[PDB]
């Protein structure tokens, strides 16, 4: 069976370099093209470099020609693109993917899960939970100031799911990274019926349970 | 002003083992300028950094491989090119200079034009220019003016097709060499 | 540079109906025009390639057409996993390059949203910033217009807005947008408003509060 498993994303602060690699399975390595594909959060995909079968021949996108390197190793069934010089703008998850020419399909035919890679001075940080208090009504929870991604939210420990919207996060100006979670309920359960956000970051082992009642 | 642009601007390449050679004399040139074209995928200088040549001959080569081959046109690189083509010397002061040319060199259905010889009877001396089209003999069989067992036309095409991958895509390639005589500049 | 464009950006189907999507080049593909069916947190799928050869795999109800610098992606009858995000892409010319996609999404009936505003909390204020929420819960469809007014004066350059995929079970959108601004600037204001426009209302609805 066809695969390609990548690793060696994370976080780099701007300047830094990053080791991107992928491993392939279940078919010839060294009779395929390959190439990397980046995309970043909440935007399209953008092609970023192809190496030949060989090794000889690479080509780049303008951005980051230059600034990263392709290659790959056959015998080992490896690529591999070094990055140097990041930024911001080089944030996005980034994809391995086969150009399967040699056996008549003319596309980017197998793609790897794809790995985080992000670019930002910003340090790790535990959020603050703050609550959206009510006054059918509708309560929440802010989690505001964390980093880096992801933070999990659930109500009453997962019992309650009915009417919740967890919010994607958004990227602040100061680097930090904020969200929303809001839950719709009937307004005669305000005073009887405890409401209390789960709120978890792994990245900085934070734990937050807020109870969230009329003010 | 040097003839630059109707070497690499120019609208049709030489097949690589009739590879075209421009001479080089008066003019004056800017290789910086060369360099910022920035529409280029290969640019290694041998013996000399692009911004310190800003002589009495320069010869431009140029030709069309596909990409996999420009690696062989470098000093001291073997395989079909650098053996049976287009043959660089050792101690090559110039530089090599390659952009991909799919868009050109490459029609839907294959572009046979550009063609390289596939047989030899010994490799190519450095900046050898064979043309011949001779039946090459791969057997004790005297070839005469035919082929087939161990007869084979000297000649094969590329094959250009747009879908082809990078490494079997058409690179235009232009190698600049500087000879210095004694001569005037 | 082949600049593929998609249009249009996002259409509204129900399942079992026909989608039409058009991707447009800004020069001659000389090479292979590709179709792409990416759903959230997944890597792209290949649909088609060579603007009409079906990859292995792919159900027959996928096709494309198409040459030159126009090219159709048709999909016969909608199924539920069908509602994704899709690209074209083209390969031959360098850079290779990608549309920037075509969002389908499911038609249902026009659903106003519910607006709630809701203040700071005294805790954050304690720590020298207030965060002002706007929510518009259950809304279809996804087009809508939220204004922020301070003391009656519009807000703008401090708004951040997030939303939500439409929804499983009533095909709805929701929308979230947080005014920021330092503790400082919070208390010389009084009125908090949070004006929505939305086709399924009539005129704007105002939510608002008082410091
Ligand atoms: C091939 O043609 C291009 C297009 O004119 C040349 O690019 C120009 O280069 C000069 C410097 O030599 C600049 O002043 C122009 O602004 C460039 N124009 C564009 C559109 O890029 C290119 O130099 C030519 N090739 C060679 C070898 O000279």
């Amino acid at each position: 069976d066809v695969q390609l498993v990548e690793s060696g994303g994370g976080l780099v602060k701007p300047g830094g370099s990053l080791r991107l690699s992928c491993v392939a399975s279940g078919f010839t390595f060294s009779n395929s093209e390959m190439h990397w594909v980046r995309q970043a959060p909440g935007k399209g995909l953008e092609w970023v470099s192809v190496i030949s079968e060989s090794g000889e021949t690479t080509h780049y996108a303008d951005s980051v020609k230059g600034r990263f390197t392709i290659s790959r190793d056959n015998a080992n069934n490896l690529l591999l693109l070094q990055m140097n010089s990041l930024r911001a703008d080089d944030t996005a998850v980034y994809y391995c993917t086969r150009y399967n020419w040699n056996n008549r399909v003319y596309a980017l035919d197998s793609w790897g899960q794809g790995v985080v890679v992000t670019v930002s001075s910003a340090s790790t940080k535990g959020p603050s939970v703050f609550p959206l208090a009510p006054s059918t009504a509708a309560l929440g929870c802010l989690v505001k100031d964390y980093f880096p991604e992801p933070v999990t939210v659930s109500w009453n420990s997962g019992a309650l799911t009915s009417g919740v919207h967890t919010f994607p996060a958004v990227l602040q100006s100061s680097g930090l990274y904020s969200l929303s979670s809001v839950v719709t309920v009937p307004s005669s359960s305000l005073g009887t019926q405890t409401y209390i956000c789960n709120v978890n970051h792994k990245p900085s082992n934070t734990k937050v349970d807020k109870k969230v009642e009329p003010k | 002003l040097c003839p630059f642009g109707e070497v690499f601007n120019a609208t049709r390449f030489a097949s690589v083992y009739a590879w075209n050679r421009k001479r080089i004399s008066n003019c004056v040139a800017d290789y910086s300028v060369l360099y910022n074209s920035a529409s280029f995928s290969t640019f290694k200088c041998y013996g000399v950094s692009p911004t310190k040549l800003n002589f009495t001959n320069v010869y431009a080569d140029s030709f069309v491989i596909r990409g996999d081959e420009v690696r062989q046109i470098a000093p001291g690189q073997t395989g079909k090119i650098a053996d049976y083509n287009y043959k660089l010397p050792d101690d090559f002061t110039g530089c090599v200079i390659a952009w991909n040319s799919n868009n050109l060199d490459s029609k839907v259905g294959g572009n046979y034009n550009y063609l390289y010889r596939l047989f030899r009877k010994s490799n190519l001396k450095p900046f050898e220019r064979d043309i011949s089209t001779e039946i090459y003999q791969a057997g004790s069989t005297p070839c005469n003016g035919v082929e087939g067992f161990n007869c084979y036309f000297p000649l094969q095409s590329y094959g250009f097709q747009p879908t082809n991958g990078v490494g079997y895509q058409p690179y235009r390639v232009v190698v600049l060499s500087f000879e210095l005589l004694h001569a005037p500049a | 540079e082949i600049v593929l464009t998609q249009s249009p950006a996002t259409l509204s189907l129900s399942p079992g109906e026909g989608a039409s999507l058009s991707c447009r080049a800004s020069q001659t593909v000389i090479g292979s025009l590709a179709w792409y069916q990416q759903k959230p947190g997944q890597a792209p799928r290949l649909l088609i390639y060579g603007a009409s050869s079906r990859a292995t795999g792919i159900p027959d109800r996928f096709s494309g057409s198409g040459s030159g610098t126009d090219f159709t992606l048709t999909i016969s009858s909608l199924e539920p996993e069908d509602f994704a995000v899709y690209y074209c892409q083209q390969y031959g010319n360098w850079p290779l390059t990608f549309g920037p996609g075509t969002r389908l999404d499911i038609r249902r009936t026009v659903a106003a949203p519910s607006v709630f505003i809701f203040p700071p909390s005294d805790e954050q204020l304690k720590s020298g910033t207030a965060s002002v929420v706007c929510l518009l819960n259950n809304f279809y469809p996804r087009e809508a217009k939220v204004q922020w007014k301070v003391d009656n004066a519009l807000q703008s350059g401090n708004s951040q807005e997030s939303v939500t995929e439409q929804d499983s079970k009533d095909s709805t959108y929701s929308l979230s947008s947080t005014l920021t601004l330092s503790k400082a600037d919070y208390e010389k204001h009084k009125v908090y408003a949070c004006e929505v426009t939305h086709q399924g209302l009539s005129s704007p609805v105002t939510k608002s509060f008082n410091r």
